[PDB]
DNA sequence: TGGGTTTTCTTTTCTCTTGGCGGTATGCAC
RNA sequence: GAAAAG
DNA sequence: GTGCATACCGCCAAGAGAAAAGAAAACCCA
């Protein structure tokens, strides 16, 4: 591949470019071409790049030299040069006869003109002045006619995208008008990059104290700004000279952005830095992918494209308004294509090493610009300069991380100012206006920043590299339903809002999930401090993260707003705000509510009903029809916690959810009060939810008959649980073992449950060691108040030994279909290429787990930064991961077919879909339709040979090539060793009521 | 597992821990005694010799010794690394705290300044050396587990590799790390035995193995330090030494808000003075002086939340 | 054949070891 | 050092 | 033509910070 200082080079010049500083990347390019040992490292890329910033200018000058430089460097020109030569004589307004003998130089060169103009990336502005260009030559030239937008004919998908049937396609409940202002709203937000909230918190007094402490923060914050500003622009002289004597420096890299908004950015950052600080490398990371956001709202701001989105969005909106009528109805992806599509310019990111180095210099720089007098605790002496931040080296085992922890008189300053304010990125905030529609994984969830369609904690990965070597048609299933999740609409749920505020500005309630304050935490002997700073830095850490949840939740109060949803490389869904969406804890899901409500309907009250009753925990092994009898028989203390929450008898808090309980005992009393019950319109969302739904996958599957009994694939009256098994069997051992007068069943008795259990049991099914389920039980059992705390180790290793000699002889498909899954995953990491496979709905999936973790040391002016390059420089890859991953990563994949499947069915119902994991959610009026669409999209995924189809795509891609066969034939033997099917008719998960539920 | 089994020198050893002829009988806690031989060669001094042992597997020849002796060996199963363990609650009969060993002896807490009450001798672990002196020194500073009973002197074998890693001064750049200046301060390491490899026999490239006999200092703790604050001093030295090379200016800049140059005008070290050069004791005082200064209030950066992020 | 190392998978809040010396290749002064 | 979701 | 200065890279180190209280099994390394 190209070498690092190549790539680096390459990134120097595409940002001339950008920057304008054409003069200057000529520049580098005449250095590196006038001497030798340097120039065996410039390509026919880097030439390009000068060659299309000189055709820009219009300049032949400097371009015919250009050439001539590309001719003497041995190097022939591609198809890009002369679309650069044809672009500068275009726009020059020059004669034909040049124009006409470099049009022969290309037809004798033999490549192409379409191939010039099609399947070759440039602009739109490029294309035309080339077709300036070639109509003084040949005026009868003409593109190719734009091809009707194809149509996917899976099977899967061949229900939808289907021109027959009657299709009632939602639309949104806000108008035309409303949703043009709150697309300009959210550019503005974007275009801003920045979201200023007040905080929950109860104001403090303004004394005197205070407002001297906000002058003081205010006049450093001036000063900073000001030392800021003149290192910036010291830096950008120093590199500017450095460039001049022919190195490599970073000086357009920090002309991309203003010095203001750089400036701002860094201050923003050293804001928002915790107390304890951060890792030098975290700061880096975050600094250049501030500074490459920026850039490319910038980017899109100056080129011309918001005013080109703004022109297609208020023609896309006619389509989810209520009150505007498409003459066809059609998913927002295909009204978004079938209006002219405005181009969507892929802008490359910048390389890892690139990205690292810029962080790095910014946090170098807020580190060396910031000074702060000797003490800002009692600064009335005398003061020299000391940092703001400091670098101290923070150790753990033989590791030593870099830390920028703030100066402790800065803190103190921090919580003594008492900021009203808290600062988001606009990418962490929800959106205000419906998310553009996934047409590409480039063009995504957000307005103008820029978002992945697949979410990656490495820098550089080939995930993309799948998204767009597939076919065309091969990601519109999965597009669709990202975009039909990001389409639902959102609204808080005020009266928990006002109480969860209630309790937080109090005293807080650690029963009910709302953090105390630190200031309320308890204060051999010598340890009891230590232990109270310990246990009073836990209540600041969750404070802290409830501070912003609640925040952002009391910004979003009266408005309608979106979550736009991402997915992981196995295909997972997730909404791209991290603080406040319907993924997070029981207060989070308890806001939220559908911003669209529906009637009730003649059965919708009784699915509220069996909903209350599930949240309570309580009735889980009952059927439908006692749940519904319980709720009658609790229907007083439903309605004395919905109108009494803390002031009451107090009910809802012994739920297992008691914050998603109270809000659904207020949607069922408001319901019942109701005059017509039928014609309350709801809300509310109602769960259903899979019982062991990884084993749900594994007996469908592996089409089993006593499993997918355990797992409800099978009809019956009562709901299955093998959880409540596995839990008797224990307590059974539990018994027997007390009865020998063994210490540590005695100890524990009542104590083995279902939840102690649960995620054990679960778990085995995949390649999990015992250390790991040792963990897993003492994490439960250390939760436990009643549990006597001394006794956690030996009671996790007994209960362990009991859960694992439980499962023995069981689940026998499940086993033999996940030492398939481990043993072709060992096959395929033993060798050099990782784990990759198709989902039925074409996502492809690969894992990113290699085992070389490169230093890649950076000097600089504080320390050397080590990051893992990750973009393929990382080879071998950890075969113990890509085992312990696979099985667990193809039951996710199924489980993220199977929910776009009912999504994108229940879409043509008129049906509102919303999903956290196994968890679908829609509203009480349609339970019964989306349980129907659920089972049939089940029996749909099931009725393809998964696992036959797996094993032909894994021996025709990974199992093909002729130099590995003599190693792989055994991978051949493995393959092609798929358990049998037996004897289970699928066909009874359609009459199977506990399948979810 | 390092075992001593020959009479090569035992008698030596012996009358290396008699001491004083006048003494009492003083107590012997013998560490991992697994062939015995030590033992009743330590028996024969006639002081009173409590054995404490990690290996349960041939327990019965040491007590059976013991009745032999009319109860001179008090042997109780006990690993030295393991008293007061770490996070655990339901007490192991290998793992347990010292409070138990310190109530079935009899034998009680005494204050710093007193004489020393009591003599450990025993293995480091063959590899886990360092990670075991620094369970003493922890021990040992924070005046908890055994050192909270008194001033205990603790005598035992050391690796030749790890030996000049802990007698290291300024001066011999590639060896000269954090544990020399923790223990050096509080130790009184004199080199007892210079024995090789050939004679230590392993129960079932020559390691030669020195007796370094630490006693803690009695000028240890004063008003700057005390058993609260050796965390932030121990801090100071892997911070000092995270980079060997640079000065006391670059790593105290990075320490403390207070200006390095007048600390180091104080305490005598110009400011060229790099972190391999500085004495050990001065380490300390360097800790000492910046700890008394009384003008201004935060004078350390280092907190528990330095152990992550 | 005996010992070091990690231990089911994502997502997020609060989120990667650094340094120093020697070994080798290459350009420059004489 | 912790917490939350599947 | 020969020797010296400079840049880049592999490696193994310790404050491998304790926790070595504690379980033991497979995968990889010497
Ligand atoms: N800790 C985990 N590790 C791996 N996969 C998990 C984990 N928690 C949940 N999952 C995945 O999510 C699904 C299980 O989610 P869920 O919490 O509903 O559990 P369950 O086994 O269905 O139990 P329950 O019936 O109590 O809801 C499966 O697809 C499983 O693979
Ligand atoms: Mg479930």
């Amino acid at each position: 591949q190209l070498s690092g200082q190549q790539q680096r080079l390459l990134a120097f010049f595409k940002c001339c470019l950008l920057t304008d500083q054409l003069p200057l990347a000529h520049h580098l390019l005449v250095v590196h071409h006038g001497q030798r040992q340097k120039r065996k490292l410039l390509t026919l890329d880097m030439y390009n790049a000068v060659m299309l910033g000189w055709a820009r200018q219009g300049a032949f000058k400097e371009l015919v030299y250009v050439l001539f430089m590309v001719k003497d460097a041995g190097l022939t020109p591609d198809l890009l040069s002369y679309a650069a030569a044809l672009q500068c004589m275009g726009r020059q307004d020059q004669d034909a006869g040049t124009i006409e003998r470099c049009l022969e130089q290309m037809s004798q060169e033999g490549l192409k003109l379409q191939a010039l103009f099609t399947a070759v990336l440039l602009s739109e502005e490029d294309r035309a002045t080339v077709l300036k260009a070639v109509h003084k030559v040949k005026p009868t030239f003409s593109l190719p006619p734009q091809l009707p937008p194809p149509v996917n004919t899976s099977k899967l998908l061949r229900d939808v995208y289907a021109k027959d049937g009657r299709v009632s396609y939602p639309k949104l409940h806000l108008p035309l008008k409303t949703l043009q202002c709150l697309f300009e709203k959210q550019l503005h937000m974007e275009l801003a990059s920045r979201v200023c909230v007040v905080s929950v918190e109860k104001p403090t007094l303004p004394s005197k104290e205070v407002k001297h402490a906000r002058k003081t923060l205010k006049t450093l914050r001036d000063q900073w700004e000001k030392a800021l500003c003149r290192a910036l622009r010291e830096t950008k002289n120093r590199l500017e000279r450095e460039v001049y004597e022919g190195r490599f420096s970073l000086y357009p890299f920090l002309c991309l952005l203003d010095e203001r908004e750089v400036v701002r950015m860094l201050l923003q950052v050293l804001q928002a830095l915790p107390a304890q600080g951060e890792s030098f490398t975290t700061l880096a990371r975050e600094l250049s992918a501030r500074t490459f956001s920026r850039h490319v709202v910038q980017r899109q701001r100056v080129s011309g494209q918001v005013q080109a989105l703004q022109n297609h969005y208020r023609k896309y909106l006619c389509l989810l308004a209520s009150d505007a009528e498409v003459p066809e109805p059609c998913l927002p992806r295909q009204y978004w294509e079938e209006l002219g599509a405005p181009e969507a310019l892929r802008e490359q990111p910048w390389p890892l090493p690139v990205q690292m180095e810029l962080g790095k210099l910014l946090a170098e720089m807020l580190v060396q610009a910031t000074q702060m007098p000797c003490s800002l605790d009692k600064p009335h002496r005398s003061s020299r300069l000391v940092p703001v931040l400091y670098h101290v080296y923070s150790f753990r085992n033989v590791q030593q991380i870099g830390i920028l922890k703030p100066h402790p008189a800065y803190v103190q300053l921090l919580e003594k100012a008492a900021e009203p304010t808290l600062t988001f990125e606009a990418v962490d905030v929800p959106m205000l206006c419906p998310p553009l529609p996934w047409t590409s994984p480039h063009s995504g969830a957000f307005l103008l920043s820029p978002t992945k369609l697949m979410r990656t904690v490495e820098g550089a990965t080939q995930h993309q590299e799948l998204l767009e070597t597939c076919p065309p048609t091969a990601l519109h299933g999965a597009l669709d339903a990202l975009t039909q999740l990001g389409n639902c609409a959102w609204r808080v749920n005020g009266r928990v809002l006002d109480l969860v505020l209630q309790l937080f500005q109090a005293k807080g309630c650690p029963q009910l999930g709302v953090p105390a304050p630190p200031s309320e935490a308890p204060q051999e002997l010598r340890r009891e401090l230590a232990h109270c700073q310990k246990v009073a830095r836990e209540m600041h850490s969750l404070r802290a993260e409830a501070l912003y949840r609640l925040s952002l939740a009391q910004h979003l109060r009266d408005r309608v707003f979106w979550l736009p949803h991402n997915m992981d490389f196995r295909g997972r869904t997730y909404p791209c705000p991290p603080h406040f969406n319907h993924l997070g804890s029981d207060v989070a899901r308890a806001l939220l509510e559908f911003a669209q409500g529906r009637p009730l309907g003649p059965h919708g009250l009784d699915w509220l009903k069996i909903h209350l009753v599930n949240l309570t925990g309580l009735k889980k092994r009952e059927p439908l029809r006692k749940r519904l009898a319980f709720a009658e028989e609790v229907m007083d203390d439903i309605l004395d916690s919905a109108d009494q929450p803390l002031t009451g008898r107090k009910w809802w808090m012994g739920a297992e959810e008691p914050w998603q309980t109270l809000a659904c005992c207020m949607e069922v009393a408001n319901a019942v009060r109701a005059s017509d019950p039928a014609a309350y319109v709801s809300h509310l969302p109602v769960h259903q939810d899979g019982s062991c739904n990884g084993l749900q996958h594994y007996a469908a599957l592996g089409r089993d008959s006593v499993g997918a009994a355990s797992v409800n694939l099978e009809p019956s009256d009562v709901p299955q649980d093998v959880y409540s098994g596995v839990a008797a069997q224990v307590e059974v051992f539990r018994r027997q073992d007390a009865q020998r007068g063994m210490r540590v069943a005695q100890v524990l008795e009542g104590f083995i449950t279902r939840k102690v259990v649960k995620q054990t049991v679960m778990t085995v099914v995949y390649g999990v060691t015992r250390y790991g389920g040792r963990l897993q039980i003492e994490k439960r059992l250390r939760e436990l108040s009643d549990f006597p705390q001394e006794f956690v180790w030996e009671a996790s290793h007994y209960l362990v030994r009991q859960v694992f000699k439980s499962l023995q002889e069981m689940f026998s498909g499940t086993r033999a279909i996940q030492h398939w899954l481990t043993e072709s995953a060992r096959l395929i990491s033993h060798m050099g290429s990782v784990v990759e496979w198709v989902t039925p709905l074409g996502v492809p999936v690969i894992q990113p787990y290699r085992l070389d973790s490169k230093v890649k040391q950076i000097g600089g002016g504080i320390q050397s930064i080590t990051y893992t390059h990750n973009g393929d420089i990382s080879r071998k890859p950890n075969t113990r991961k890509q085992k312990n991953g696979f099985p667990p990563n193809f039951i996710h994949s199924l489980d993220s077919s199977h929910m776009m499947l009912t999504a994108l069915h229940c879409y043509r119902k008129g049906l509102t879909f919303v999903s956290v994991h196994d968890c679908y959610w829609t509203h009480a009026a349609d339970v019964s339709v989306m349980n129907q669409v659920c089972r049939e999209q089940f029996v749909r995924l099931h009725s393809e040979p998964i696992l036959q189809d797996l094993s032909r795509f894994l021996v025709k891609r990974f199992c093909s090539e002729p130099q590995k066969i003599l190693e792989a034939s055994q991978l051949k033997e493995t393959l092609q060793a798929v358990p049998k099917p037996g004897a289970f008719d699928l066909e009874q998960v359609k009459r199977s009521t506990y399948f979810f539920s | 597992k390092r075992y001593v089994t020959d009479r090569r020198l035992a008698e030596t050893l012996a009358q290396i821990y008699l001491g004083k002829p006048s003494r009492p009988p003083h107590l012997l806690l013998e560490c991992n005694p697994g062939p015995g031989i030590l033992t009743q060669a330590l028996l024969e001094a006639g002081a009173k010799v409590v054995a404490l042992e990690s290996d349960k597997t041939f327990i019965p020849h040491l007590e059976s010794l013991g009745k032999n002796l009319d109860g001179k060996l008090r042997v109780i199963h006990c690993d030295f690394f393991k008293l007061d363990p770490r996070s655990g609650g339901v007490i192991k009969p290998p793992a347990m705290s010292s409070r138990g060993l310190f109530k079935n002896l009899g034998i009680e807490a005494v204050p710093w300044t007193a004489d020393i009450p009591l003599k450990v001798v025993g293995m480091f672990p063959s590899r886990g050396e360092k990670r075991a002196l620094w369970k003493l020194a922890y021990d040992l500073y924070s005046c908890t587990s055994i050192y909270k009973f008194g001033r205990i002197e603790v005598n035992m074998f050391i690796g030749e590799k790890e030996f000049q890693k802990l007698m290291a001064d300024p001066g011999n750049p590639d060896l000269y790390h954090v544990l020399s200046v923790i223990w050096q301060l509080a130790c009184e390491i004199k080199v007892l035995h210079m024995e090789p490899w050939s004679s230590f026999d392993i129960y079932t490239l020559q390691q030669k193995l020195y007796l370094i006999q630490m006693i803690p200092r009695q000028n240890l703790f004063t008003k700057n330090l005390t058993p609260m604050n050796y965390n932030i001093f121990f801090h100071l030295l892997k911070h000092c030494f995270g980079r060997r090379s640079a000065t006391v200016i670059d790593h105290l800049r990075s320490l403390t808000p207070l200006d390095a140059r007048d600390i180091l005008m104080q305490i005598g070290k110009q400011e060229d003075e790099k972190v391999v050069n500085m004495h050990p004791q001065d380490f300390k005082t360097l800790f000492e002086t910046i700890e008394r200064s009384k003008d201004c209030a935060y004078k350390w950066l280092y907190d528990e939340t330095l152990e992550d992020r």
